């Protein structure tokens, strides 16, 4: 039968992938680093803390300017906040209160969001008389919006619960480019820092690594045994981390093809829903339903350390580019800037 | 699924990602540590700057 | 007084009349309220609807001509007007059988009083729909949700009226005088004591009584003494009827001594009509006797006392019940079914009473009752009868129910069509136009007249707690021809300020997925009797309020059962939160809460199974 040479077949080339990925494992990440010196006590305290959401907040996303702030929340509001004095600059009420992500445009002109109206709403932040009007509903999903990003003012990436990621021409509004492969829930993505590659995980408990501009899957990552919640960059394009229900983090690295390095520790048992790297990526960020985030330290894969200022679930964080602070959104209605 | 087309779209899609180059973990691991070091310095997070290039310590 | 509610219970009433079905035209189009604002919709804010609705009103208009020559010269008029010189100008949307019916009439000279019968139809089926679905997008439609929201929350105690002199007297209660303070409609209360109930063992004549007041206060029969609300407190039970404050017939008749035949007369065709209405309704009387017949100011009676009068549309009865000397001879045998023929039996002996002053089988002035009933089972007319009121009265008073008048199959027109009422236009019968033969004066002084150490229970109160009723029909007509124009004026020029002040000063509802949003009062600390007074506006994921944006919320994830309870003699809404928490609210009216009860239901059962099945926004161990 054919269909059955066909089941076959995918096993030994999954046996053959896995092989190959043996024949690098010639060292570990912690013996390459057993010699470096520990970062020590990284101790963080709360700068700021954005008092303005009556619900849970569900995702945050900088700007790129290391100052502007967007986030989504239960209370169907998008705000934009200016966190160096905590003074809202808009206060966007959203024709659907489903929102579950939100995104910042590197250019600061537009702000997009989504959820389960399966719809990413471009907001544009320009019009001088009215005051941040919908530019944009792009339809096209059958599944809820999980996250998007933009790749510049008039392209942007979306991951949603349809099992699948896609690329959208905003003035036109047409889904362009289809990004199909998972099978589960597609929870969260991040592009690559020349936004020609972007990552996904998804509630298969794997990751992916798409091509942009040609729509195609190159390379699978499993290992987490749960959902993936929440995914990001290393900063120079290489590697990836991933956050899972299964109270682990994972990085994996690109060009060897497999996971580095698990961050995890006997005490920690609830699951992850945000990551993120420092500017340098020696240190990894992940938010917890314990109500706590852990600083890790990428390369020796140890708690540096906690940041503990919230009475829920941290349910997203970020650092800015330049460097300077960490943002953490959490399921009590605050934001909280930490440095 | 029963599908012969979602069949061969899965072996070829294996190909694809069986067919790649890799690299040994050690040379992974060392072009990241080598990265780090490179900007550990203009990382404020990891080395503390002083209050005074801090947009968030009184100001 | 009356208050009307802001115009925000649009939000609330437009879903409460909905989800009854309340919101078709057919049914808004036949209230009285209704009528008005649709026809003040149509006429005022619509240039096409106007000549639809004129048209609609001309006809309605024709048909209260009494005469043939004002119908001959009104027939023309309208055809000439809304027929002819709309044909002409094209712009006639109605159906060649239409055109065809009136102008075949009218070269041939017929005039029926529902000669644009068929146009009424055809009326209709123009304005249901296109132009329904605009005055619904109108402030008259808002309107009309803030007067049924009136409606609906009709809770009736003594202090709504005021209560004046005794107008009759009976063996559980009396009747008074009454007017209803809020519309200043003269009324009359019949109270009767649940105490004197309970000891004369009479509770099924008393929901009896109620039941058959509901099936005939509709229609507005001037014959019969109609119902327009119902309600009870702990002691009595009142129905809210016509006045009629001129005494009974049994009265008169020992004060005027016997009737004239064309006395009588009067009084026979004004009773004829109230029975053939209550007939046409499927309701036997069986009590049909001079002290049961009331009189108004004018002199004009009424059938009254519906306790003992049974339905019979589904099971005839066949019980011993009535007055002896009315009952028919197939009523006083038990079990021999029987129907609306008593009536037409009673009919004689009391038209006969009201000749010779006594029943027809109360002779030699008896007082036994066994006497009167074997005289009955199996007609003495004396000489002075003319042969007219004795045929009337030999066909009334056939013992042979197949036999008897008004009972050969074509009910109250048999009588009717009886020689004895020959010289009558029972059409101005029924527009009260005939002269009565006696006026009663001012100040009844026992006209309409017929202790106790029990207690009552609480198992004796639940036979009364489906009591209270409001006759829709009767509210209605009530406020139309009272307060509904003053105050539709008085509350559009507050809500004209309204607008006129807050343009100066400064919607949150449009532009989202808001379900429902009005008024409610939540409570703060119960002991300082701290209810707070907010706008809420329900999503499909919480719940906000405000006085100044909303500065807190529900969310429909903390809510875990939504509960109706009281809170000092008030329904309230009590929900319970995730947290171990409380939330009580208020509303201002009874449909308030039971939509608010139901969305709010709705919602947070949608919303956590939908919670569920996302990863994002789910509880996670
Ligand atoms: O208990 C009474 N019935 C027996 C009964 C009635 C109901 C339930 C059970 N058992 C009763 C009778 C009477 C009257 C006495 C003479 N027969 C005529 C009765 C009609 O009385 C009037 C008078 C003026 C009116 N204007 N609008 C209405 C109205 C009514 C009065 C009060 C009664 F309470």
């Amino acid at each position: 039968s054919e269909l059955d040479q066909l089941r076959q077949e995918a096993e030994q080339l999954k046996n053959q992938i896995r092989d190959a990925r043996k024949a690098c494992a010639d060292a570990t990440l912690s013996q390459i680093t057993n010699n470096i010196d520990p970062v020590g006590r990284i101790q963080m305290r709360t700068r700021r803390t954005l008092r303005g959401h009556l619900a849970k907040i569900y995702a945050m996303h900088w700007g790129t300017d290391s100052r502007l702030l967007v986030s989504a929340s239960q209370d169907g509001k998008l705000i934009i906040w200016d966190s160096y004095t905590t003074n809202k600059v808009h206060a966007i009420p959203l024709r659907s209160s489903w929102v579950m992500t939100c995104a910042y445009a590197p250019s600061g002109n537009y702000v997009a969001c989504g959820g389960l109206d399966n719809i990413c709403s471009i907001y544009n932040l320009k019009t001088r008389e009215g005051n941040v009007r919908v530019s944009r509903e792009l339809a096209g999903h059958t599944g809820y919006l999980s996250c998007c990003r933009f790749l510049d003012d008039n392209q942007i990436v979306t991951s949603s619960g349809d099992t699948t990621c896609a690329l959208w021409d905003i003035e036109t509004g047409q889904q362009t480019t289809t990004f199909t492969g998972h099978t589960g829930d597609v929870m969260s993505l991040s592009l690559a820092p020349d936004t020609r590659l972007f990552v996904s995980g998804a509630c298969d408990a794997s990751a992916k690594l798409w091509d942009v501009r040609e729509g195609m899957c190159r390379q699978t990552f499993t290992g987490h045994e749960s959902d993936i919640n929440a995914i990001c960059f290393f900063p120079n394009g290489n590697a990836f981390a991933t956050g899972s229900d299964d109270a682990t983090c994972r990085l994996f690295d690109l060009r060897a093809d497999q996971e580095l390095m698990t961050y995890s520790h006997d005490n920690i048992i609830c699951g992850i829903t945000s990551v993120s790297f420092s500017k340098s990526g020696r240190l990894l960020l992940a938010g917890y339903d314990d109500f706590n985030c852990n600083v890790w330290d990428a390369l020796k894969a140890d708690r540096a350390g906690v940041l503990a200022g919230h009475d829920n679930r941290v349910s997203c964080l970020g650092v800015t580019d330049d460097g300077m602070a960490v943002a953490t959104g959490s399921w009590d209605s605050f934001l909280k800037i930490w440095n | 699924t029963a599908s012969i087309a979602q069949a061969r779209k899965l072996v070829e899609q294996l190909k694809m990602e069986a067919n790649i180059d890799r690299i040994k973990v050690s040379k992974a691991a060392a072009d990241l540590m080598a990265y780090c070091e490179a900007h550990a310095k203009e990382d404020p997070l990891l080395t503390p700057v002083p209050a005074s290039e801090n947009p968030f310590r009184e100001k | 007084k009356i208050l009307l509610p802001e115009p925000s219970i649009r939000s609330v009433m437009q879903k409460y009349l909905e989800d009854r079905g309340e919101v078709t035209f057919e049914k808004i189009f036949s209230q009285k309220l209704g009528y008005l604002l649709f026809r003040d919709f149509c006429l005022n804010h619509l240039e096409e609807a106007r000549p639809l609705v004129e048209f609609y009103e001309e006809i309605k208009k024709y048909e209260k001509l009494e005469t043939e020559e004002e119908r001959v010269a009104r027939s023309r008029e309208i055809f000439d007007s809304y027929i002819m010189k709309e044909l002409l100008a094209c712009s006639h949307p109605f159906s060649k059988s239409a055109t065809e019916h009136v102008q075949g009439h009218l070269g041939k000279k017929q005039v029926p009083p529902d000669l644009f019968q068929p146009y009424i139809e055809e009326i209709c089926q123009n304005l249901r729909g296109d132009v329904f679905q605009k005055f619904i997008e109108s402030d008259k439609f808002t309107r009309f949700c803030q007067w049924k929201n009136v409606e609906l929350n009709i809770h009736l105690t003594m202090n709504d009226f005021s209560v004046h002199r005794i107008i009759g007297r009976g063996g559980f209660g009396e009747v008074y005088g009454c007017r209803k303070a809020d519309t200043g409609k003269m009324y009359a209360m019949k109270c009767l004591d649940k105490k004197r109930i309970k000891m004369k063992q009479g509770e099924t004549l008393a929901l009896n009584e109620r039941i058959m007041l509901s099936l005939v206060s509709t229609g507005d029969c001037p014959f019969i003494v109609c119902m327009s609300y119902a309600f009870h407190t702990p002691d009595k039970l009142s129905f809210i009827l016509d006045l009629m404050n001129g005494g009974d017939l049994h009265y008169h008749l020992s004060q005027h001594g016997v009737f004239s035949e064309a006395d009588m007369r009067f009084y026979a065709a004004e009773i004829i009509l109230g029975l053939e209405h209550m007939h046409n309704r499927f309701v036997v009387y069986r009590d049909l006797k001079p002290a049961n017949i009331l009189l108004d100011e004018h002199g004009h009676v009424r059938i009254s006392d519906l306790g003992l009068a049974c339905d019979f549309s589904k099971k005839k009865p066949h019980a011993s019940v009535g007055t002896h000397g009315y009952m028919a001879p197939e009523v006083l045998q038990k079990g021999v079914a029987y129907d609306s023929s008593a009536d037409w039996f009673s009919l004689g002996c009391m038209l006969f009473k009201l000749l010779r002053g006594h029943s027809p089988f109360r002779q030699h002035k008896t007082k036994d009752k066994h006497e009167i009933d074997r005289m009955t089972l199996t007609v003495e007319l004396p000489d002075s009868f003319s042969p007219e009121l004795r045929s009337l009265l030999e066909g009334l008073l056939q013992r042979d129910v197949n036999r008897r008048l008004g009972c050969l199959g074509r009910g109250a027109q048999e009588v009717k069509e009886s020689p004895f009422f020959r010289s009558l236009d029972w059409q101005m019968v029924f527009l009260q136009k005939y002269p009565p033969p006696l006026i009663p004066p001012r100040g009844e002084v026992n006209a309409a007249d017929a202790t106790k150490g029990i207690k009552l229970l609480d198992s004796d109160q639940e036979l009364y707690r489906n009591f209270p009723l409001t006759i829709s029909e009767r509210w209605q007509q009530e406020v139309a021809e009272t307060v509904f124009d003053t105050i539709n004026a008085e509350t559009d020029r507050l809500e004209a300020r309204k607008k006129a002040k807050n343009k100066q000063l400064g919607d949150y509802a449009l532009g989202k997925d808001c379900i429902m949003h009005g008024y409610m009062s939540k409570m703060g600390n119960p002991f300082l009797t701290q209810w707070q007074r907010r706008y809420f506006y329900l999503f499909p994921n919480r719940l906000e309020w405000r006085g100044e944006a909303p500065q807190s919320l529900l969310t429909m994830e903390e809510i875990q059962s939504v509960e109706e309870t009281q809170i000092k003699e008030r329904k309230c809404l009590l929900l319970k939160i995730r947290g171990g928490k409380q939330f009580i609210l208020q509303c201002d009216s009874d449909p308030e809460l039971v939509q608010w009860k139901k969305e709010l239901r709705d919602a947070y059962r949608e919303a956590q199974q939908l919670v569920q099945r996302v990863p994002k926004m789910k509880n996670k161990p």
